[PDB]
């Protein structure tokens, strides 16, 4: 099963955006949908995620501007950034965590979106 | 047939029997310690609560099966009173460190399930390091305590002349020894285990089967191994004389060999899986 990411590209600083993420496929009910970020040749860093019963974790730099919400009807995941600064420019990629088999989490990734917020002036 | 040969035939049948199980408790157990222990990817915080369950099910058929084999196929005891009051002692301590071992994976996995957010945060390796402290301080305190003690000895006559006799091993306990050890061993992990996995069917509700086929087998090898055992001792607690040693050996050994089996359910990540093979001189 393959995730369908979209919403990625150049941006004005201070604009917003919308990353849509589908979940093509069969995935347990209980899992965990999420964005993580890879800065310019550095580290991914969990971007926001939202559990399958309602719980979110938003990576604190982001916290306040960007939104993470889904659907559970197709298992789709949208990451509303708005207010853009150019710290958030990386390449964004979703991840599902699956749940059951109860003892371990089968991780599913992206290839990843491009996101570049530009300052010009 | 019926000579003084063919009981040596049925005793070299079952002494093979046991010796399957001996080696696929060490096997399955020497294999999961090694592979967290040598693979990085494998250091997991439920692994950490799999590690607890295979030195628990390593030492069941290491010190505990093996003169469990002797003692049965001996038809006798060849170790002492001490010895005797010491295997016991062991066998009582593998028994509650299995069995709690396997619900605290349970609440552990269920709280991950549930609740990622708030597990991720919480329970840290020095968090679950002290988990692991507690669940053998209260197996060794239901087991070494009580026994090594004489706590948990009978009184009837039967029993007092087994305990004196050096060549005698059988297990002889107070109806509250029985009843008290029953519930720390295995009817509060059993509860726990039982509303545990229940909230995870129900909060749960094609994908949806196959992985509760899963919990379905967690659950179930557990109790199809424990619970005949366990029920027995609460029945023999009541009615005296109402379980043949026959029975209730035999329900033992039903229980030993759960501890072979929990490799084969707990160890089935693809990362055990790539271990095992790697090991194994498979991988690479
Ligand atoms: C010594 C001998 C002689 C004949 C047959 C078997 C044995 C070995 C015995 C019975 C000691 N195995 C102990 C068994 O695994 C066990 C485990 C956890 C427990 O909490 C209890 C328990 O036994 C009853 C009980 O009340 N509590």
């Amino acid at each position: 099963v393959q995730l369908q990411e979209s919403g990625g590209g150049l941006v004005q600083a201070g604009g917003s955006l919308r990353l849509s993420c589908a979940a093509s496929g069969s995935i347990f009910s209980i899992n965990t949908m999420g964005w993580y970020r890879q800065a310019p040749g550095k580290q991914r860093e969990l971007v926001a995620a939202i559990h399958s019963g309602g719980s979110t974790n938003y990576a604190n730099s982001v916290k306040g501007r960007f939104t993470i919400s889904r659907d559970n009807a197709a298992n789709t995941v949208y990451l509303q950034m708005n207010s853009l600064k150019p710290e958030d420019t990386a390449v964004y990629y979703c991840n599902v965590k699956d749940y059951g088999a109860v003892l371990y989490e089968y991780d599913y990734w992206g290839q990843g979106t491009q996101v570049t917020v530009s300052s010009h002036h | 047939d019926v000579t003084q040969q063919r009981d040596e035939v049925w005793v070299v049948g079952m002494g093979i029997v046991m010796s399957l199980i001996v080696l696929a408790i060490v096997f399955g157990n020497v294999l999961v310690i090694t592979a967290i222990a040598k693979f990085e990817r494998l250091q997991t915080v439920t692994n950490y609560f799999i590690t607890s369950l295979a030195c628990a099910d390593l030492v069941m058929g290491l010190a505990v099966v093996p003169f469990g084999a002797a003692h049965i196929l001996m038809k006798m005891w060849t170790f002492g009173n001490f010895w005797c009051e010491f295997w016991t002692s062991i066998d009582v301590l593998c028994v509650t460190a299995s069995i709690e071992t396997l619900c605290v994976i349970a609440v552990d996995r269920y709280f991950a399930i549930t609740s990622p957010f708030k597990y991720q945060s919480l329970l840290t390796k020095n968090k679950a390091r002290v988990i692991i402290l507690m669940v053998w301080i209260v197996s060794g305190l239901t087991s070494f305590l009580p026994i090594q003690m004489h706590w948990y000895r009978a009184t009837h006559q039967e029993a007092i002349n087994c305990y004196a006799e050096e060549t005698c091993c059988d297990f002889f306990t107070n109806q509250a020894y029985a009843i008290a050890s029953s519930i720390v061993s295995f009817y509060v992990p059993l509860v726990i285990m039982v509303f545990v996995y229940s909230r995870v069917f129900q909060e749960a509700k094609l994908k949806e089967h196959k992985a509760l086929k899963t919990l379905g087998i967690i659950m179930g090898t557990f109790t199809l191994c424990w619970l005949p055992f366990f029920i027995v001792n609460i029945v023999h607690v009541i009615q005296d004389n109402l379980i043949r040693k026959e029975v209730y050996i035999l329900l033992n050994w039903i229980g030993y060999v759960n501890s072979g089996f929990n490799p084969l359910i707990y160890c089935r990540s693809p990362d055990f899986r790539i271990a095992f093979q790697e090991l194994l001189c498979l991988r690479r």
